[PDB]
RNA sequence: CUGGUAAUUGGAAUGAGUACAAUCUAAAUCCCUUAACGAGGAUCCAUUGGAGGGCAAGUCUGGUGCCAGCAGCCGCGGUAAUUCCAGCUCCAAUAGCGUAAUUUAAGUUGUUGCAGUUAAAAAGCUCGUAGUUGGACUUUGGGAUGUCCCGUUACUUUGAAGAAAUUAGAGUGCUCAAAGCAAGCCUACGCUCUGUAUACAUUAGCAUGGGAUAACAUUAUAGGAU
RNA sequence: UCCGCCGGCACCUUAUGAGAAAUCAAAGUUUUUGGGUUCCGGGGGGAGUAUGGUCGCAAGGCUGAAACUUAAAGGAAUUGAC
RNA sequence: UUUUUUUUUUUU
């Protein structure tokens, strides 16, 4: 079946780690997609966003390969992006799905004004940049919906954000850079220091230290 | 972040750099967490007791992690009677 | 860098006013040259057919695009107008009365037809579309 | 001066920004078929009304809670939504206005109500019955399927007293057949 | 039992039309109401544009063969054309749809908010008047309790006043709606004093509180204050 | 010869910065956009042309259009071929 | 460091 090759994979298969937030807290790299499948696999959905052909010139013509862009998300604060290039479309799509699973990140959602109910928009103004494409997200009031193009709109929908205002500059017709800028903007949500985070951090044992004895075998 | 009722709403509370106060993100693989063990009157390590320091990738890439950690440990040892 | 003085509103307004002329769309609609063009700022114009002309298609295409030389009644200017649809040139004759419209690109050539900015809409008071579909008949006189 | 010129009028719908969204087309066709609408214009008109109401509610929610304008207009809007059955008594906050969908407004159509109470075998049957003057709301005959029924008037829906299904005087077809059978 | 199709069968419904009549109307007409008629291929026969991509919809069939033509753009057509001319089928809107100045998209006029090394771009260099811009410094605190103790302007707060119509918006079942300013109870020889609210409104002017940030003027030949 | 301070022409390393990159320790501190101020660009051609003015002995300089035409022209970098 | 000019139109 699955034979983990990493300490994190062993812990996830042994049920020692039960939530993706435990891994996110210590910023540990995730190198096996079975970890994500076990943790949040049931609620994850995938979608192929674009199949892009690329060509390399050779002495005997053009060698064509296909680029697959895949977005995964649970619609509840987790989203991932995957890009893979392969000779066959199916292989590229499979690799892109694996990479999108491996890159899932937590998305912070906040309130525009009054803080009643679940969060509905981005906590603050965030901006992402890939290549020349820059994507800006602005908090929006409840009921405003997702005001974004179809690619950013899909990325935001997979992240579970209910309403947001967006603006884009640059070559947004470069779909890869557009989606990557949106992904970077979403990732930057948890890096902004707000007054609610001013409390002193109270550290907890890392999984590799907490379960060192188990991993010692 | 909390609701009007008072319920915790955030997915998790990220750690903060012990020196720069920056938020340590999930994909920050240059960040480290260190435990400094405490010693009794006989210079023997007391299991389970230590001071924890976290450093973000930004400070470590700058080369300032060493001096910052030295200063933080000096202050914490002075406070904790570890000499 | 930009000027930012609180008392520098006049300079900002004047600079924008001067720089607007670098905009081609703004200059087209503010130079008052539309009145010297064949249509003189109109959507359509009537004219008389002078001669049928064939225009070679641009590369990489190869065809003979059928057009008519039309003199506009209201100012006497001469233009080239495309005659669309198969065999629709047979409904056009010299000295016929034709209604002329733009080619859709606001005074610029369309497709593989070089230097043609107009098309025929009606001939002798009957739309070319009706003639092509046999809905109507071209008046005998 | 022509006094008729002073009468004012306005549009009731807008065309979609993107004509050929496949998902939008599928959803719209599903709604139209479910509610038996004649064209996409009716759905777009309902969407226009819903958007106007939601925009008003969103504008009000931006003002201070103690703002007299917010109080007055919010009470007016909540009363309007309660009168037409869009919102329930428990749904007594402007926030619940933002949670209103096109289906909520469509469920208040006289056609949908006539189908639901059982006077029609299908939504299309309800449509043809309404447009054929077989239905009355109170004592007034109504032949407009888009008629929005208020909560108070919902229980008064009945067959027209001058129609075969509500009174006497059968239709012309039945009378002709009876006359033919008399020989 | 549950759904979809059938120019197969079966009876029901109805308005387009038609027309007594009444009603409407200055008089007519229309609308509303309504005797007698008015539907099965319900011939009482829905159209305008499309079907390579943008952009929803055929690697269907016949013809033409870089021709004729299409094609806003990219491109189709050279003898196996999803793109032309047609048939069939399909797609979008629908009693509407196609085609030929101006707004958005345009952060491609950028004050908010663009650019200037190589994409278009900083004058060859310096001086310099108009213009724009211009360092710091002058009364803080406590005791108490809004109150007591130790020259000219910009700017901001508040108020008045500032036609209607239009815009926003309260109420109101013109059968609904666009509307309109109506109208509702009960049939009392009447009533609701029935309603016909409210908001918005650059700059400039008028009046008022504040004195932080700013601008202009003044300072010592004392000819100064008292 | 050694250690320092100020000012200057430059160089090397590095990214926590920027950038379409090439590269830049200023081309940084920019959608988390605002220190002051001058000039100046708005797809490619027609064209630095026509016309008017002005300076110059002349050559020409400065100022400087339009009609019309067109779907690219162009920047950096990658692979191949040469 | 002698000399070495040229390759119709569309498309693959
Ligand atoms: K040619
Ligand atoms: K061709
Ligand atoms: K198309
Ligand atoms: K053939
Ligand atoms: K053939
Ligand atoms: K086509
Ligand atoms: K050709
Ligand atoms: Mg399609
Ligand atoms: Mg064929
Ligand atoms: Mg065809
Ligand atoms: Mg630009
Ligand atoms: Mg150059
Ligand atoms: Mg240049
Ligand atoms: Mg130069
Ligand atoms: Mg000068
Ligand atoms: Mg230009
Ligand atoms: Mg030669």
């Amino acid at each position: 079946k699955w034979v983990p090759v990493t300490k994190l994979g062993r812990l996830v298969k042994d049920n020692k780690i039960r939530s993706l937030e435990q891994i996110y807290l210590h910023s540990l790299p995730i190198k096996e997609f079975q970890i994500i499948d076990t943790l949040i696999g049931p609620s994850l959905k995938d979608e192929v966003m674009k199949i892009m052909p690329v060509q390399k010139q050779t002495r005997a013509g053009q060698r064509t390969r296909f680029k697959a862009f895949v977005v995964v998300g649970d619609g509840n604060g987790h989203v991932g992006l995957g890009v893979k290039c392969s000779k066959e479309v199916a292989t590229a799509i499979r690799g892109a799905i694996i990479l999108a699973k491996l890159s899932v990140i937590p998305v912070r959602r906040g309130y525009w004004g009054n803080k009643i109910g679940k969060p509905h928009t981005v906590p603050c103004k965030v901006t992402g940049k890939c290549g020349s494409v820059t994507v800006r997200m602005v908090p929006a009031p409840r009921g405003a919906g997702i005001v974004a193009a179809r690619v950013p709109k899909k990325v935001l929908q997979f992240a579970g954000i209910e309403d947001v205002f967006t603006s884009s500059r640059g070559s947004t017709k470069t779909l890869g850079n557009f989606v990557k800028a949106t992904f970077d903007c979403l990732m930057k949500t948890y890096g902004f220091l707000t007054p609610d985070f001013w409390k002193e951090t109270r550290f907890t044992k890392s999984p590799f230290q907490e379960y060192a004895d188990i991993l010692s075998k | 972040m909390q609701n009007e009722e008072g319920q915790n709403v955030d997915l998790y509370i990220p750690r903060k750099c012990s020196a720069t106060n920056r938020v340590i993100t999930s994909k920050d693989h240059a960040s480290v967490q260190l435990n400094v063990g405490h010693l009794d009157d006989k210079g023997l390590y007391i299991p389970g007791s230590f001071t924890t320091f976290a450093l973000c990738g930004f400070i470590r890439a700058q080369g300032d992690a060493d001096s910052a950690l030295d200063r933080l440990w000096q202050k914490k040892k002075v406070e904790a009677r570890q000499q | 860098g930009k000027t930012r003085g609180m008392g520098a509103g006049r300079k900002l307004k004047s600079h924008r006013r001067r720089q607007r002329w670098a905009d081609k769309s703004y200059k087209k609609s503010h130079l008052g040259n539309e009145w010297k063009k064949p249509f003189a700022g109109s959507s359509h114009a009537k004219g008389i057919v002078l001669e049928k002309i064939g225009i070679e298609a641009k590369q990489p295409n190869s065809a003979i695009r059928k057009c008519a030389r039309v003199q506009l009644i209201k100012n006497g200017k001469k233009i080239a107008a495309f005659v669309p649809n198969d065999g629709c040139l047979n409904y056009i004759e010299e000295n016929d009365e034709v209604l002329i419209a733009g080619f859709g690109r606001k005074g610029h050539a369309v497709g593989d037809i070089p230097g043609v900015r107009f098309k025929v809409v009606k001939v002798s008071g009957v739309s070319l579309l009706a003639l092509f579909k046999e809905k109507k008949e071209k008046p005998r006189s | 001066v022509h006094v008729a010129f002073y009468r004012n009028y306005g549009k009731t719908f807008k065309k979609p920004r993107r004509p050929y969204e496949k998902e939008r087309l599928d959803a719209e066709l599903k709604l139209v078929g479910e509610y038996g609408l004649r064209c996409k214009r009716e759905l777009w008109r309902v969407q226009y009304a819903l958007s106007r109401i939601r925009n008003a509610a969103r504008m009000l929610l931006t003002l201070d809670e103690k703002d007299p304008r917010r109080i007055f207009e919010g009470e007016a809007l909540l009363r309007r939504m309660n009168r037409y059955g869009l919102l329930d008594e428990s749904q007594n906050k402007l926030d619940y206005v933002l949670s209103l969908t096109v289906e909520n407004f469509l469920e208040r159509r006289l056609q949908t109500l006539v189908f639901k109470t059982g006077m029609a075998k299908s939504i299309h049957h309800a449509r043809v019955l309404i447009r054929q003057r077989h239905i009355r709301v109170g004592r007034q005959v109504v032949n407009v399927p888009s008629f929005m029924v208020r909560l108070d008037s919902q229980k008064h829906i009945d067959f027209s007293l001058i129609s075969p299904f509500g009174g006497g005087r059968p239709g012309r077809v039945k009378r002709k057949n009876q006359k033919a059978a008399a020989k």
